[PDB]
This record gives structure tokens, C-alpha cells and sequence, in this order.
DNA sequence: CCGAGCAGCATCATTACTTGTGAGCGGATAAC
DNA sequence: GTTATCCGCTCACAATGCCACACGCGCTGCTCGG
């Protein structure tokens, strides 16, 4: 993953049970954007038409 | 329309109305050209068009030719929906024999013919030979015969003699039985008949033929012999990328069948040598079996992969048949899904939306109000403009769902909250927002936990779920009336550290001129959050109704609670702000402030808690660092000393000084005294660690530290994790449940040896497992309740009875757990409730006893209340209101229409998930009060146990009685009556490994029939001497002394046997087997003396067991009848046994298995279910002996017990209605006036109707006897069927209700569900009214 | 994911399942008695008959709310249709009384 | 501008009639429009229907008088007009 | 000739530790 | 012997919900066919 700068408190409840909070800057370091590679086939059978 | 769902079998002129054709070729489709081939499974000409309105051949292409067939191709041109229900149907070239009513045990047909099923079976598979018309030669109608057998009577008979085998034999042999005859004819033989196992036999056929006659059914229709065929739409034949066809199963199987019916007629027109005509038969007898049914007689697995084909019971039965995948529960298509996340931004009601979810539900409502706006009049530029986004759309959007409400579903919705509603607004993202405090309802974490949604889309449904579901209206649990919504984490912790008390901080001693002037000082930071302060209040008061006093009074709090105090709704007094404020404490605070102030004020108040709990928590600023939880320093030394101490305790074994078993028990005594010390020695160097000064030296104020912030506020985890983290972690579990010796010492801020991580990793395995097992258990349970009680609707409202069961004050050995004022709360009284005044009526019999009335009741100090069950109720098909009393999740009493049954039913299954998988003391004073006794005296002054159910009562001077014991029998009585004596001060003693004779009158004491070598032998006390006689009883000994017992004689100062004092008759007693007597001829006893010493689950399972009602395993026999006991023939395998009442007629003789022990000697005398033998007992024999009341306390005392142990609570009324339901069932004493049978099982409420009727008129009730079912049971014999055929079988109950002709009216929330209809339970109980009252005359 | 309208099984006339589908959800049997544990009639009623069957029910539906009217025209559940069907594909004789 | 259905609960001695009122109500009120007696907020039918309930003027009672009335109005309405027409016939 | 479709197959032993419970049936076991 | 009694054995019948995703689903020497 990641090492993170990291901090334990509440923060309004955003954080109310064990949801995470995090900062616009993680994102504009792309520090978790990630890739997702996926294939699609088209086949050609050969119908008796 | 149609009101019911008439069922039977079909005859074969029938099945070919129902056809359009029959199908002669198994070929579906050619592949040259992908159209359905004639005379096929697919055959446009017997089924329908493939395209709408087009001929198959193309002559045809427009609407107008609608109807014409074709004459190139020959197909009728409608639409192509109707190729959904012609139904096709095959001509069997011979009969053939349809496997449900063959092998669904019973075999119908064998239970018809009184033929053993081995027989039929073997004449349909052909290999024997039935012969029927009987002849006049050796020959019957019935019987059986083999090949050679048939040759042989054919060499003796040509004729006279019709032997044939297979489908037509039984075909013609049930077509000639005479019905009604035989059915009169047993009938007169019935009465006549009377073994026992022989008339429940002829009782069962006789109602199996009296059903069939009284059904339209036709015997022979009970052999095919034209085979319908499914429509081609329900079977279909989808293509892939290429000529790859998903063959269905079904279209495989009916290949098959049809090629052997082609094979086996193109055989018969071809001669038909025999041997393969009869084997061919055989043949498509088993195809046509496995279509209808894959299962029976052996396997069909399909090719290339080795697993059955689905059989058509398969597409009904099982989680994947219609009924359980597309009828009850079927996938909706109309809103959403998505994972959820927090917000807590917003209010109760509301919730989170995704504005692209939101933008693809409410779709259709765009185009209504895009259209309606114009701004887009036609559908198409609507899609376009709704893919485009424009900002019109999207505060269109914001309008059409201002008010709109949705439904947020949890997956698994194990109770009522499961689902419930909430007006949504726009966010970004694709989470669901939602309010904390409700995903604590739904049991929801935010682990990725997914959540879906629902839009109500007709008026009266979204009126309705604003009116019902939307979550400020459900804040009281229906399980038990304690508020659902408190504020579980994250907030109890911020206002626990607002309303606290630091000694000396910044501002202390100030005086504040209100709230928000404090306020205001802490938001500039010129004093602390908390701290000591004097500030002016004017706590709002509701004196009289509706009146608001307001007293300015000056109170010394903190800032803290200050500040809190700007929240409270001019209601509840600042006496509830000024303590901790912990967990506990503000579910206390939102109680009464719902109590008080309605409803409205209290959801306000709630948001605005939750608000300021994470406001003033996030400035706070909580946070647990490693040298938070500090180590008790001691600790060390502590672990040493047992350490040592267990270390010289080695010794004591390594020296041999103890036994083992002892060492073991010692090692895990002193480890567990050394586990408490440490873990007080925690605490008290945790809970008030800090030490701080005011304005002088020192004091010792309670803890600030982060953790024990979140312990003692309640947060989150209690103490015994605490002590688990920083003290020693303790003893762990063996993978069979014993302790290991050694404790992990270590704990969790220092590290762990390997060793002691895999013993806690042993334990959490085993916790793991449990949970992921208990789940899919309890999920299956709760299902089996949810459909044994889904009718339970109230309908009347007061049933006007007066039959209640004693609701008292539960007591267990130790202290009362559930006070009488828990369990009667809410709840309408039977009968008038005497103010213990006696003659002082305290509460009429009419009341719904709510809060007030409980405390008037409990001032008064009463004993118990008789009370109005729901197992008490008289209407018929459901319960009348009053008798289930205050409907919980609400204030008033129930309402006529809520399906109390599925609510219970849910409540009941929901908390499973938290389930799992010598001497006697007083405690307090008042009297000693017993029950069932005969008190006689001993020699030594005390008093003697002299029966066998002898109940302990120690009551108090108010009345109500404390405690109570089981003080068994033989045990000497220390202790008078009356005697106010404190804890501890012990009543009675006594040995378990003993059961003395103990007489009732003093003298000397003489042997009869006391031989020793024959019937007793002489065995010593070869460890001091002594000696002693040892009467082994009939089988220990040799069998010349067996049929003879001995007898002691308690004689007077002669040697005569002396009458009972008080009566008139002897007291002479039989001594059992193992009797180790000592006392001698001729001397003297005491008043009730040791004559002889004869020497003597848990989870989710138990409940489950109970509500199955099935027999436990070694039931405690019970009392049938009273009298004198007496083994009657010894040893007939058994151990037989003969009891004479006083007077009754004993004609009974059980037989108990003389292995196991008995709990009865010979010449006792007590009342009917008495205890004979102990242990647990079936509750089938606790109705039938003791009533209906006993069983039902029993049973709710038996599952609030295994509740009550995990600490979840349920109020009775679930289990209640639940026990209520798994009894509706009676079977029949006598005849009774009208036609009701002997072993004939009957709905009770319909014996009670009927007896209703009759008392009526001049004629006599029929007499009954309340039978009990098991939950499973109890629901598949229910009036209607397709609930039962939903439920569980759907193979039996459809064959039975269809050999029957069980003709279904709904009523019933299953069908009305299943058939598509409103429901009797909510607002469609006012429609089903509204249509009984008008729209059914 | 979410659904609106779209594709519809073959063998009953109900949504397909799965975001690859475009599908609805199952509204299981869980949901069910959670529904009619409150009175929530209508609701349940229009949600098994109109929402996700019904085929002439559900196009009326469509068709009516866009016109801003909000009525449920609770037909058959085709899927019941389909039981019926496959039941008589037995000699069992099921039909609808008359009254 | 409603959040609770409580008083409304109050004024319909029954949660199930309270809905189903209601919704008949607000049915009415938006096809074959009615007047929204309470000054709507540029809210749904749904929510004008449950304040017109809490204000204490709509019931089943008072609503099927309403309707009756209005009723019988179409029924007189209804019969001067045809027998005016039967007498255009002269 | 040789590729493409096709028609009814236990494809010998294809085995198969329990899951827990209930009901029924063939046959041991005992009373009249 | 009868007559019913009960018992060992056999066989049927139940196995949380969702989801999501993935993967896969006649053949084979007869039949036909040119
Ligand atoms: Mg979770
Ligand atoms: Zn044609
Ligand atoms: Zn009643």
C-alpha cells in the first residue's frame, strides 16, 4: 500500500465508527488512484447462413 | 376476481383440454434455418406464432389477418405471448404410473389399496404379477404372484384368473374398487375394531377414501396415460454467439420420454414380441418417472456432467423453485444499490443519494416533470436530455424528490428495522450517506458494509411509508419497549468528557450568567471545557398538565454541562445533566424525554445530542497512545508469588502429598485469585490514577486518560477488555472446554510468548466458527417462525373471556431476575386484580396496565396477576386485541390489522445471531414457607422431608416471596415456619447419594419377606466390619426370589403392623434393588428414618429443540393417573408397571426400561404427573397431563431463561404467540353431535366453532383434546396449502391437497402475498374488510 | 448501480440480476416479512405486482406516472402465472374460483 | 413541511386509517385537482393530505360528506341539464 | 471419402464418514 | 399360533440471506450428406 501520515481522534463523527477520513493532497498524489485493466472478445462463428 | 385456489387431480379428458396438440417428434429446431420444427417442442402449429402476428410461412404480416391459420405452414397468427400458456400433451402409447402419488411416502396408491408399497412397486417395474376380479379358483383381487406362479395358475386356468403387471393392471384394479362401499364397510369396522395401531390404520384410510369420494377425483386418474407438456416459453431454448443452445433440462428429458413412447408404439403396431414390449413399458415407465421427478428410484444425471437434470419438482421445490425464488421473494427492478458512509451532517429523517443514482431511479418521474415543464414534449428528447445532464435536469430533479421518500435495506433484515425510510438529498460520490445513530439500528457497520434502496412509487405507498417506516417513527423496538436509537460510540465519549469534572481548571469558581454565557467563555478560550463553576438555570418545568413553570435557580455544574444544558427541550429537570453523563445515562436522558415531551421535542433533541456529541468529541481530541494504558507495576510481583505458589504446589504433587485432580483444580483456584488481584490492581492504578492540585496541595480526582475515557463512559468495550489489554489476559479454553494450566501471564502492551498467541488463537477459532455457523442456524430458525405464525393477524378486539395464565415474579434459586413489574407491563389483566387489602379490588379487569398502573400495583405489593394471554384468546382465525395487550413499539394498545405473529416472529429469530453453539441457603428474612409436603417429625426435633416435589419459599414481610429451592426428598428440616432468619442460615440438609424409607410412626421396626441368599444377600462393611443386608432386586438376584420383593414393617412395641395415623390403612415398605438396609429385628426407630440408603444443548440448539417440541432424550416419565405403584410382571423385557388409583380404574401398565433408575416406590400415593422418573421433560406429556397453561409457562420460561443467559431481552408476548400457534391443533376424545372422527386431527378453532354451533342448538359438543405440534409440523398441517407448499415439503402437502381436492381461500398473509393481492395485515386489513362487509354480500 | 427499466428474464417476466445485467435487486423473503411486520400494504402490493411483474401492469405504470399520476393497476404476478403452468404440467388440476 | 406523522396519528384514532385517508385525499388532490386547503409550500400532494389531517379538517367522515355533497351537486346539476335538453327536443 | 450432424448412452462400478431428525416397515419379542 | 409391540434399519427431508465476480455447460461411433 502506502505509508500514510496518520492521526487517532474523532473528527465530527466523519470518522463515527471505523469510516476512514482523508485529504484532497492524497488524491492529487495519486498515492491510491489505481488501474484497471479489463478485455472484451468479439468472436466470429460461422453460422450455416 | 376469483376469491380461492381450487386444487385436485386431473382426469385425462381434462389434461387433453387443457392441450392444443400432441406432439409426436423430439426434434425442437432446424438448424439450417433456425425455425421450430413441426410436430416438436417447439411446433408453431401446436403452441403459437414465433413472431407477433407473422405466419410462420410468411403468408401473413399484418394485424388485420389476426386469427386466420395459416395453410402453407398451418399456424394461427396472434401474438406471440400466447406461445406462454398453450400447453401441449403427449399420448402415452400405454399407461404409465405417476410417481408422486406412488412413492411420496405414504404411497397414496398403496395407503388406497391397503397393498404394501413393495408390492406396487414391484408390479410397476415389471416383475411380479398382480392378480385382480379374483376368480373363483385360489385367486384375489389383490394379491401378488410371480412368473412361475402365473404359468402354473395358467396351466391351471385360462380364464377366471386376470394376472397382468405394470400400468394397467393397477389401472383396472383401482378403477372396479367399489368407494363408498369399502368406505362404509370399514366404517362399521372401525367401532368394531379395536387394537390400537389396527384402528389408527383404518382411520387413516377410511378418511383417505371419504376425502376421495367427497373429492372429484377419480381413482384411475391416478395413472397417466396422456402426459401434459409445459409451454414452450417457460422451457426455453436460448442460443449463444453461435448454434451453442442452452438445452433445459426439460426439453431434455421430454426427448427422451417421447423417443421411448415413439419407440415403444412403433412396437406394438410391429408384433410385438412380449418379453421387449414389457421391458420396453418398464422403460418409459422410469423416463416418464424421472420427468415428473428425478430423484426416486435411482439418478438421470445428465451428459458431460455429472450432476441430475432439474426434474419439474426440482422448478417447485428447494430455494430455487419458483416459490422460493420468483413468487414470495422476487428480484425487483426498480431501485438501486451502493455501499454507505456516514454524513453526519444531516438530520434524522434524512439521507444520503448519489446524484447518478438519484438521476437513474426517479427516471420516470423526470419525464413526468420535464414534460409537464415542456421543456422536453416528447419521450425521446427527454432521454436525450436526461444523457445530456443539464443543469434543468438536475434541479428538477432537486424538485421532484423534495419530498419523495426512499428505502434503505440492510442485506440480511433480520427484524421489522431491517428496512425502513428516509427523505434523501443530493450528494456527490457514489456512497449512501445515512444518520449514525439508525446504522446502529440496522445492526449496520461501516466495514463496506452494501446497502440498497427502494423508491415507493404509487401515492398511497409513499403516504404509507412516510406514514409508517420513515425512521422517526420507529424509535421504540418492537422486540422490547426500550428506545432502538441511542447513541452508541463516538458521541457518548464526547459528551462523557464534556460533562466531566477536572479539580482545578482554568476558570474555576467563576459565576456565569446562563449557558450561553459560559459558552461564549469557552469558545474564547478563556476557560477550560470543565471546570467547577456556579451559573444561573431556569429549569422548565410541566407541573400540571400543559402549565410550564419556570424556577431561575442558581446551581453549581460545569461549563461543560452548561453548555449541554443549551440542548434540553424546556422539559426534563437539570437534575439529569449534571452527572457524567455516561452511556447508560443518555439512553436515561432520551427515555424521559420521550416519556415526557411526546414524540417531536425528542427526535429534535436526539439530532441536536448527536450534533454536539461529535462537535464538542472532534474538539476534544481523544486519543490512545501506547503509554496510555499504563501497566500496574505490581503486576510482576503478583504473577511471581502465584507463580511460586503454584511451583510449590508441583511439589506437593512431586512428593505425592495430593492427589492430581485436586493439584489441578488448586492451580486453577490460585490462578484465578492471582487474575482478580491483578486486574483490581489495574483498575485502582487506572480509574483514578491522576493526582492534581487546587490552590494547594493535592487530591485525587478520577481518571483522564484516554482509555477508561471510553470504558467508563461506556463507549465502546467494558472493563473486561481493559483488563484483558493491560492487566493479564488470564486462562484460555482447551479445544474441548477445559482450562490449560498455565495462564498467558502476558498481556497485550507487552508482547506474548508463541505459546500463549496460539492458546488465544485456539479461542478465537473457536468463536469464529461458532458465529459462521450460528448464523445460517439462526437464519433458518427464524424462517421456520416467520412461517409457522405468518397469520397471527389481530382482528377482533376484546374476545370478552375471562382465562389468563398467572403472571409472577420469576425466581430461580437465586435472586428474583425479572421483577413481576417487567413482565406484566403492558399487558391487559384477566380478571380483577385484589389490592392485597384482601377484599380491595386494586385494578379492574379491563386495563391496559401501563407505567402508572404497574406502579400502583408494585406499591401495593402484590403476589401475582392473572392475565389475559394470546394463547387465552376465543376469536377465531386471529386474536382479539385486548389479549395481547399494549402493543410494544408504541404507547397504545394494539391496532387491528399488525401482524403480530411476524413481528413476534422476527423478534424472536433476530437475537439468535447473539446465542451461542447437598445443601440449601436462605438469603434474606421472612417465612419459610413449603409446599407439598407431609411434615412429619424426628426424633431429633427437626423436621423430615416426606414426599417428593417439596418447594421452598422464603417470602418477605411485604408479601412478595424472595426466594425458592427444591428441597428434596428425605431431607431433615432444621428450621420451623416463620422463623425470620438472615442469609446463609441454612434450612435443610442432606446426602444426593441417598433416599431413605423414613416411616411416619415411632416403635420398633420388623422384617417380612426379607430373605437373605434368595432375594437379599449379606454384604459387609469389610472396611470397619459391619454388616448389612443388600437386596438386589428381581433380576439381580436369582429368579426363585425374583416375582417376590421385601417389605419392612414399621411396628409398634409389639411387632403388628400399625395403620397409618390419620387414615386407615397400613405402612408396610418395598425396598427397591440396591437396598443397603441395616435396620435389625425388633428395633426401634426413629420418626421418619433412613430405613435404606439406596444410592443415586445450552445455544441456539435449545431453543430450537423446544420450539421443535420433540421428545428429549430420556423424558422424566410422568404421573398419568394417581394411586399405589406395583412392578407388574417383572422383566417382560422391559420393566413393566401397574399404578391403582384410590378408586379410578387402572386399566395402564407402563413399561419403563428397567435399566434406567425410577423416582417411585411401590406403596406411594400421589396425584397424576408427578415426577416418576427425573429428567427433561417432553412438553407433548406437560400439556397432556397438566393443561395448556403449564405447558406454555414452561415453554416461556425455558427460552427467556436461555435468553436472559446471553442477556438479550424479549418481552413474553413473542414467544407467546408462538407457543399459541404450535398448538392450534385437537384431536378428537369422542364423537361427539356432529361427524367428527376418533383419530381425527382438527384445527381447535374449528372444533370450537362447530361446538359453538351445536351447544347452540339442542345437540352436544364434541369432545377434543388440545394436541401439540412442533413448529415444522404445526405449519404444514395447516388449513390452507399453498402457505405449507411455500414453507418446507411442496411435495407432500401438494399431493395430499390435491388428492383431497383442498379447495384454498387465502386469508392467509402467505397466498395474498404469493397471489399478488393486498395483505390482511396493514391497511388491507380495512380493504379485506371493507370487501367482507360490501363487495362479499 | 441502479435500475430504472430495462432488460426482463425469459422464463418469468421478471428483472434480470447483476450490474452486468443492469438488474434490480431480490427483495427475499427477509424482506418481505419486514415489510408486513409493518402495515406497509400497498407498498408490498405494489412492489410484487406492478414494480417487477405484471407485464400489462408494469407498462401502465410507466406510462401513467409520466403522466405525473401516481396509481398502481395490480394485475396478476406472471410469475404466478408461471407456477400455475408448471403445476398443470402435472396431473394436478389447479384453476381460479370462480368467486 | 411536515417531519412526523404524530398529531396526525392523534387526530385518526388508528395508523392504518390515517394512511389510508390521507391518501385518498392527496389522490384526489393532484389528479381531478382540488383546492390544497392548507397553503402548500410547493410541496407533494402526500405531505399537503397529512397537514390538512394534523390541521383536524380532513377525516373519512368529513372527506365522504365533502365527496357526497359534491356528489349530489353533480347529481341535480346533471338532472336540470337533461331535462333542459329533453325539453331542446321540443 | 470424409466431414459434419446425431440419438439415446450406469458412458465398468462408476464407491464415497455420519448431519440431524422423523416416519414407516420388516422382523425380533412377548402376551393370550 | 396369534396378536399385537416395539425395535433396528431405511429412506426421505431440511441446510441464512444477499450480493458481486469468475468459470463452465455432450458425445460418439451411428446418420447423413453430398
Ligand atoms: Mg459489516
Ligand atoms: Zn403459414
Ligand atoms: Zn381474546
Amino acid at each position: 500500500g502506502q505509508n500514510m501520515r496518520v492521526a487517532f481522534m474523532p473528527w465530527n463523527g466523519y470518522n463515527f465508527e471505523d469510516s476512514i477520513l482523508v485529504s484532497e493532497r492524497v488524491v492529487q498524489e495519486d498515492r491510491f488512484t489505481t488501474i484497471h485493466i479489463q478485455e472484451l472478445a468479439c468472436v466470429s462463428r460461422d453460422t450455416k447462413l | 376476481e376469483f376469491d380461492a385456489i381450487k386444487i385436485a387431480l386431473a382426469s385425462p379428458d381434462m389434461i387433453r383440454s387443457w392441450s392444443f396438440g400432441e406432439v409426436k417428434k423430439p426434434e425442437t429446431i432446424n438448424y439450417r434455418t433456425f425455425k421450430p420444427e413441426r410436430d416438436g417442442l417447439f411446433c408453431a402449429r401446436i403452441f403459437g406464432p414465433v413472431k407477433d402476428y407473422e405466419c410462420l410461412c410468411g403468408k401473413y404480416k399484418r394485424l388485420k389477418h389476426r386469427g386466420v391459420i395459416c395453410e402453407k405452414c398451418g399456424v394461427e397468427v396472434t401474438q406471440t405471448k400466447v406461445r406462454r400458456e398453450r400447453m401441449g400433451h403427449i399420448e402415452l402409447a400405454s399407461p404409465t404410473a405417476h410417481i408422486w402419488f406412488l412413492k411420496s411416502l405414504p404411497s397414496r396408491i398403496g395407503l388406497l389399496l391397503d397393498m404394501p408399497l413393495r408390492d406396487i412397486e414391484r408390479v410397476l417395474y415389471f416383475e411380479s404379477y398382480v392378480v385382480i376380479e379374483g376368480g373363483m379358483t385360489n385367486l384375489e383381487r389383490q394379491q401378488i404372484l410371480t412368473e412361475e406362479q402365473y404359468l402354473d395358475a395358467l396351466e391351471e386356468f385360462g380364464d377366471e384368473f386376470d394376472a397382468k403387471m405394470g400400468a394397467e393392471a393397477i389401472q383396472a384394479l383401482l378403477k372396479s374398487m367399489d368407494l363408498e362401499q369399502e368406505c362404509e364397510q370399514l366404517r362399521e369396522e372401525l367401532n368394531e375394531t379395536n387394537s390400537e395401531t389396527k384402528r389408527k390404520k383404518l382411520t387413516k384410510r377410511i378418511k383417505l377414501l371419504e376425502a376421495f369420494v367427497q373429492s372429484g377425483n377419480k381413482p384411475e386418474w391416478m395413472i397417466l396415460t396422456v402426459l401434459p407438456v409445459l409451454p414452450p416459453d417457460l422451457r426455453p431454448l436460448v442460443p449463444l454467439d453461435g448454434g451453442r443452445f442452452a438445452t433445459s433440462d426439460l426439453n431434455d428429458l421430454y426427448r427422451r420420454v417421447i423417443n421411448r413412447n415413439n419407440r415403444l408404439k412403433r412396437l406394438l403396431d410391429l408384433a410385438a414380441p412380449d418379453i421387449i414390449v414389457r421391458n420396453e413399458k418398464r422403460m418409459l415407465q422410469e423416463a416418464v418417472d424421472a420427468l415428473l421427478d428425478n430423484g426416486r428410484r435411482g439418478r438421470a444425471i445428465t451428459g458431460s456432467n455429472k450432476r441430475p437434470l432439474k426434474s419439474l419438482a426440482d422448478m417447485i421445490k428447494g430455494k430455487q423453485g419458483r416459490f422460493r425464488q420468483n413468487l414470495l421473494g422476487k428480484r425487483v427492478d426498480y431501485s438501486g444499490r451502493s455501499v454507505i458512509t456516514v454524513g453526519p451532517y444531516l438530520r434524522l429523517h434524512q439521507c444520503g443519494l448519489p446524484k447518478k443514482m438519484a438521476l437513474e431511479l426517479f427516471k420516470p418521474f423526470i419525464y413526468g416533470k420535464l414534460e409537464l415543464r415542456g421543456l422536453a414534449t416528447t419521450i425521446k428528447a427527454a432521454k436525450k436530455m436526461v444523457e445530456r445532464e443539464e443543469a434543468v435536469v438536475w434541479d428538477i430533479l432537486d424538485e421532484v424528490i423534495r419530498e419523495h421518500p426512499v428505502l434503505l435495506n440492510r442485506a440480511p433484515t433480520l427484524h421489522r428495522l431491517g428496512i425502513q425510510a428516509f427523505e434523501p438529498v443530493l450528494i456527490e460520490g457514489k456512497a449512501i450517506q445515512l444518520h449514525p445513530l439508525v446504522c446502529a439500528a440496522y445492526n449496520a457497520d461501516f466495514d463496506g458494509d452494501q446497502m440498497a434502496v427502494h423508491v415507493p412509487l404509487t401515492l398511497e405507498a409513499q403516504l404509507e411509508a412516510r406514514a409508517l417506516m420513515m425512521s422517526t417513527n420507529n424509535i421504540l423496538s418492537p422486540a422490547n419497549g426500550e428506545p432502538i436509537i441511542v447513541p452508541s460510540q463516538d458521541v457518548v465519549l464526547g459528551l462523557y468528557y464534556m460533562t466531566r469534572d477536572c479539580v482545578n481548571a482554568k476558570g474555576e469558581g467563576m459565576v456565569l450568567t446562563g449557558p450561553k454565557e459560559a459558552e461564549r467563555l469557552y469558545r474564547s478560550g478563556l476557560a477550560s471545557l470543565h471546570a467547577r463553576v456556579k451559573v444561573r438555570i431556569t429549569e422548565y418545568e410541566k407541573d400540571a398538565n400543559g402549565e410550564l413553570v419556570a424556577k431561575t435557580s442558581l446551581k453549581d455544574t460545569t461549563v461543560g454541562r452548561a453548555i449541554l444544558w443549551m440542548i434540553v427541550p424546556k422539559g426534563l429537570p437539570y437534575s439529569i445533566v449534571n452527572q457524567a453523563l455516561g452511556k447508560k445515562a443518555i439512553s436515561k436522558m432520551l427515555n424521559t424525554c420521550y416519556r415526557i415531551l411526546g414524540l417531536k421535542p425528542t427526535v429534535i433533541f436526539a439530532d441536536q445530542i448527536m450534533y454536539t456529541g461529535f462537535a464538542y468529541a472532534a474538539r476534544s481530541g481523544a486519543s490512545v497512545g501506547i503509554d496510555d494504558m499504563v501497566i500496574p507495576e505490581k503486576k510482576h510481583e503478583i504473577i511471581s508469588e502465584a507463580e511460586a505458589e503454584v511451583a510449590e504446589i508441583q511439589e506437593q504433587f512431586q512428593s505425592g502429598l495430593v492427589t492430581a485432580g485436586e493439584r489441578y483444580n488448586k492451580v486453577i483456584d490460585i490462578w484465578a485469585a492471582a487474575n482478580d488481584r491483578v486486574s483490581k490492581a489495574m483498575m485502582d492504578n487506572l480509574q483514578t490514577e491522576t493526582v492534581i492540585n487546587r490552590d494547594g496541595q493535592e487530591e485525587k480526582q478520577v481518571s483522564f486518560n484516554s482509555i477508561y475515557m471510553m470504558a467508563d463512559s461506556g463507549a465502546r468495550g467494558s472493563a473486561a477488555q481493559i483488563r484483558q489489554l493491560a492487566g493479564m489476559r488470564g486462562l484460555m479454553a482447551k479445544p474441548d472446554g477445559s482450562i490449560i494450566e498455565t495462564p498467558i501471564t502476558a498481556n497485550f502492551r507487552e508482547g506474548l510468548n508463541v505459546l500463549q498467541y496460539f492458546i488465544s488463537t485456539h479461542g478465537a477459532r473457536k468463536g469464529l466458527a461458532d458465529t459462521a455457523l450460528k448464523t445460517a442456524n439462526s437464519g433458518y430458525l427464524t424462517r421456520r417462525l416467520v412461517d409457522v405464525a405468518q397469520d397471527l393477524v389481530v382482528t377482533e378486539d376484546d374476545c370478552g373471556t375471562h382465562e389468563g395464565i398467572m403472571m409472577t415474579p420469576v425466581i430461580e434459586g437465586g435472586d428474583v431476575k425479572e421483577p413481576l413489574r417487567d413482565r406484566v407491563l403492558g399487558r391487559v389483566t384477566a380478571e380483577d386484580v385484589l389490592k392485597p387489602g384482601t377484599a380491595d379490588i386494586l385494578v379492574p379487569r379491563n386495563t391496559l396496565l401501563h407505567e402508572q398502573w404497574c406502579d400502583l400495583l408494585e406499591e401495593n405489593s402484590v403476589d401475582a396477576v392473572k392475565v389475559r394471554s394470546v394463547v387465552s384468546c376465543d376469536t377465531d382465525f386471529g386474536v382479539c386485541a385486548h389479549c395481547y395487550g399494549r402493543d410494544l413499539a408504541r404507547g397504545h394498545i394494539i391496532n387491528k390489522g399488525e401482524a403480530i405473529g411476524v413481528i413476534a416472529a422476527q423478534s424472536i429469530g433476530e437475537p439468535g445471531t447473539q446465542l451461542t453453539m447437598s445443601s440449601i441457603q436462605v438469603k434474606n428474612k421472612g417465612s419459610i414457607k413449603l409446599s407439598n409436603v407431609k411434615s412429619v417429625v424426628n426424633s431429633s426435633g427437626k423436621l423430615v422431608i416426606t414426599s417428593r416435589n417439596t418447594e421452598l419459599k422464603l417470602i418477605d414481610e411485604f408479601g412478595r416471596t424472595k426466594e425458592s429451592y427444591k428441597v428434596p426428598y428425605g431431607a431433615v428440616l432444621a428450621k420451623g415456619d416463620g422463623e425470620q432468619v438472615a442469609g446463609g442460615e441454612t434450612v435443610a440438609n442432606w446426602d444426593p447419594h441417598t433416599m431413605p424409607v423414613i416411616t411416619e410412626v415411632s416403635g420398633f421396626v420388623r422384617f417380612t419377606d426379607m430373605i437373605d441368599g434368595q432375594t437379599i444377600t449379606r454384604q459387609t462393611d469389610e472396611l470397619t466390619g459391619l454388616s448389612s443386608l443388600v437386596v438386589l432386586d428381581s433380576a439381580e438376584r436369582t429368579a426363585g426370589g425374583k416375582d417376590l420383593r421385601p417389605a419392612l414393617k414399621i411396628v409398634d412395641a409389639q411387632g403388628n403392623d400399625v395403620l397409618i395415623p390419620g387414615t386407615d390403612m397400613p405402612a408396610q415398605y418395598f425396598l427397591p434393588g440396591k437396598a443397603i438396609v441395616q435396620l435389625e429385628d425388633g428395633v426401634q426407630i426413629s420418626s421418619g428414618d433412613t430405613l435404606a440408603r439406596i444410592p443415586q444443548t445450552g445455544g441456539l440448539p435449545r431453543v430450537a429443540d423446544l420450539f421443535e417440541a420433540r421428545r428429549p432424550k430420556e423424558p422424566a416419565i410422568l404421573a398419568e393417573i394417581s394411586g399405589i405403584v406395583s412392578f407388574g410382571k417383572e422383566t417382560k423385557g422391559k420393566r413393566r408397571l401397574v399404578i391403582t388409583p384410590v378408586d379410578g380404574s387402572d386399566p395402564y401398565e407402563e413399561m419403563i426400561p428397567k435399566w434406567r433408575q425410577l423416582n417411585v416406590f411401590e406403596g406411594e400415593r400421589v396425584e397424576r404427573g408427578d415426577v416418576i422418573s427425573d429428567g427433561p421433560e417432553a412438553p407433548h406429556d406437560i400439556l397432556r397431563l397438566r393443561g395448556v397453561h403449564a405447558v406454555t409457562r414452561y415453554i416461556v420460561n425455558e427460552v427467556q431463561d436461555v435468553y436472559r443467559l446471553q442477556g438479550v431481552k424479549i418481552n413474553d408476548k413473542h414467544i407467546e404467540v408462538i407457543v399459541r400457534q404450535m398448538l392450534r391443533k385437537a384431536t378428537i376424545v369422542n364423537a361427539g353431535s356432529s361427524d367428527f372422527l376418533e383419530g381425527e386431527q382438527v384445527e381447535y378453532s374449528r372444533v370450537k366453532i362447530a361446538n359453538r354451533e351445536l351447544e347452540a342448538n339442542g345437540k352436544v359438543g364434541a369432545t377434543y383434546s388440545r394436541d401439540l405440534l412442533g413448529i415444522t409440523k404445526a405449519s404444514l398441517a395447516t388449513e390452507s396449502f399453498i402457505s405449507a407448499a411455500s414453507f418446507q415439503e411442496t411435495t407432500r402437502v401438494l399431493t395430499e391437497a390435491a388428492v383431497a381436492g383442498k379447495r384454498d381461500e387465502l386469508r392467509g398473509l402467505k397466498e395474498n402475498v404469493i397471489v399478488g393481492r393486498l395483505i390482511p395485515a396493514g391497511t388491507g386489513y380495512a380493504y379485506h374488510q371493507d370487501r367482507m362487509r360490501r363487495r362479499a354480500a | 448501480h441502479a435500475r430504472s427499466t430495462g432488460s426482463y428474464s425469459l422464463v418469468t417476466q421478471q428483472p434480470l440480476g447483476g450490474k452486468a445485467q443492469f438488474g434490480g435487486q431480490r427483495f427475499g423473503e427477509m424482506e418481505v416479512w419486514a415489510l408486513e411486520a409493518y402495515g406497509a400494504a400497498y407498498t408490498l402490493q405494489e412492489m410484487l405486482t406492478v414494480k417487477s411483474d405484471d407485464v400489462n401492469g408494469r407498462t401502465k405504470m410507466y406510462k401513467n406516472i409520466v403522466d405525473g399520476n401516481h396509481q398502481m393497476e395490480p394485475g396478476m404476478p406472471e410469475s404466478f402465472n408461471v407456477l400455475l403452468k408448471e403445476i398443470r404440467s402435472l396431473g394436478i388440476n389447479i384453476e381460479l374460483e370462480d368467486e | 413541511a411536515r417531519v412526523t406523522v404524530q398529531d396526525a396519528v392523534e387526530k385518526i384514532g388508528n395508523r392504518f386509517d390515517l394512511v389510508l385517508v390521507a391518501a385518498r385525499r392527496a389522490r384526489q388532490m393532484q389528479v381531478g385537482g382540488k383546492d390544497p386547503l392548507v397553503p402548500e409550500e410547493n410541496d407533494k400532494t402526500t405531505v399537503i393530505a397529512l397537514r390538512e389531517i394534523e390541521e383536524g379538517l380532513i377525516n373519512n367522515q368529513i372527506l365522504d360528506v365533502r365527496e357526497r355533497q359534491e356528489q349530489q351537486e353533480q347529481e341535480a346539476a346533471e338532472l336540470q341539464a337533461v331535462t333542459a335538453i329533453a325539453e331542446g327536443r321540443r
